[PDB]
């Protein structure tokens, strides 16, 4: 006669970590004609709101 | 003389309404219009000023 027993215990942690990074540059021609009035249009505020119209 | 004075009441008012001016729209202290008015209530053939008038 055998008699038999048997136990077990587990027990597992487990930590992630993920750090991701990207820069997806794009390359549009049309994105260099709106580039031309970016500094001109500055100074056409400065100009109809501080300065002589006038001769 | 009810019916004529409602006329004249009317042909009054009329009279002072109809009162014209020109007016310039510009900035609150824009010195540029008061030289523009002296040049146009003289003579002045020619004028000349900056596209930010906009006089039309």
């Amino acid at each position: 006669l055998r008699n038999g027993e048997s136990d077990t215990k587990r027990n597992t942690q487990s930590q992630n970590e993920m750090n991701r990074t990207g820069l997806t540059k794009q390359y549009l021609i049309d994105n260099l004609q709106k580039l031309y009035s970016m500094r001109d249009t500055i100074f056409k505020t400065y100009d109809k709101e501080c300065f002589l119209h006038i001769w | 003389c009810d019916e004529l004075a409602e006329i004249i009441l009317s042909r009054f008012s009329l009279i002072m309404q109809s009162k014209f001016s020109k007016i310039f729209l510009s900035d609150i202290q824009d010195e540029t219009i008061n030289q523009f008015i002296n040049k146009l209530y003289n003579g002045a053939p020619f004028i000349k000023t900056d596209k930010y008038i906009d006089p039309e």
